[PDB]
């Protein structure tokens, strides 16, 4: 995250971190249930073997709450394609169940029509992660969050060098220097509705971070709710 | 003219669906609908979608 704020105690509890063999974070994820993590499929080519960390807020120091979980099953969308990053969504099923506690808890899945109508028509949602603090920078050691406005679908297509499919949506700022960035990918985009938080997107890609007249591109979770329901069995 | 679910989410805490011409509320998984049929009540600890207090 470029800009934004730290998640303070208990504020971003559905955040997961995919960590490599070297044990460093390379992608985010969202906690759906005690066994299932949501992430971007593009993240699955970013390491040969990886585990999932939860409950972490500061990756330099151990405040007792963290736990690592091994992955038992990866379910990538059959149609993901590296070329356009269309269908950028994978579900992970953990070998052992997440124990919920302070800083560890799921985001809710909304219902498709309600979500499209009510959540994605709000002003903003919230994205969070441990990715880069600037385009050229290092990954954050502190978990961060940022409120990002939903962007008009037409504006977004005009803004983008690349094809924006029906499975994607734009969020972010035209000129303000605030954005998700590399390393935040796979992480949550959630929309708050009356005190309850719902998953609405997965951090997918952008053209650098926080560039003027550019936006962040999120996988449209509402297009995949049936699919996720299927993946969870 | 905003009616039913289009007027303040139909008084629903979470999901709202227009069925016949009435509002029917429901709730994410891990909540139940209260007696008033509008509010959603968490049926365990660590309900989805809440920031944690402990
Ligand atoms: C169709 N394509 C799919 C993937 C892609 N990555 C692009 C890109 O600029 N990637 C960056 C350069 C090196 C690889 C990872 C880098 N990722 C980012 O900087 C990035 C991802 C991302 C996601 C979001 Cl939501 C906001 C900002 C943002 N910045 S452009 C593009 C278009
Ligand atoms: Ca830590
Ligand atoms: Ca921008």
């Amino acid at each position: 995250i470029v800009g934004g704020q730290e998640c303070k105690d208990g504020e971003c509890p559905w955040q997961a971190l995919l960590i490599n063999e070297e044990n460093e974070g390379f992608c985010g994820g969202t906690i759906l249930s005690e066994f299932y993590i949501l992430t971007a499929a593009h993240c699955l080519y970013q390491a040969k073997r990886f585990k999932v960390r939860v409950g972490d807020r500061n990756t330099e120091q151990e405040e007792g709450g963290e736990a690592v979980h091994e992955v038992e099953v990866v379910i990538k969308h059959n149609r993901f394609t590296k070329e356009t990053y269309d269908f950028d969504i994978a579900v992970l099923r953990l070998k052992t169940p997440i124990t919920f506690r302070m800083n560890v808890a799921p985001a809710c899945l909304p219902e498709r029509d309600w979500a499209e109508s009510t959540l994605m028509t709000q002003k903003t949602g919230i994205v969070s992660g441990f990715g880069r603090t600037h385009e050229k920078g290092r990954q954050s050691t502190r978990l961060k969050m940022l409120e990002v406005p939903y962007v008009d679908r037409n504006s977004c297509k005009l803004s983008s060098s690349f094809i924006i499919t029906q499975n994607m949506f734009c969020a972010g700022y035209d000129t303000k220097q605030e954005d998700a960035c590399q390393g935040d990918s796979g992480g949550p985009h959630v929309t708050r509705f009356k005190d309850t938080y719902f998953v609405t997107g997965i951090v997918s890609w952008g053209e650098g971070c926080a560039r003027k007249g550019k936006y962040g591109i999120y996988t449209k979770v509402t297009a995949f709710l049936k699919w996720i329901d299927r993946s969870m069995k | 003219t905003r009616k039913l679910c289009s007027l303040d989410n139909g008084d629903c805490d979470q999901f709202c669906h227009e069925e016949q011409n009435s509002v029917v509320c429901s709730c994410a998984r891990g909540y139940t609908l209260a007696d008033n049929g509008k509010a959603c009540i968490p049926t365990g600890p660590y309900p989805c979608g809440k920031q944690t207090l402990e």
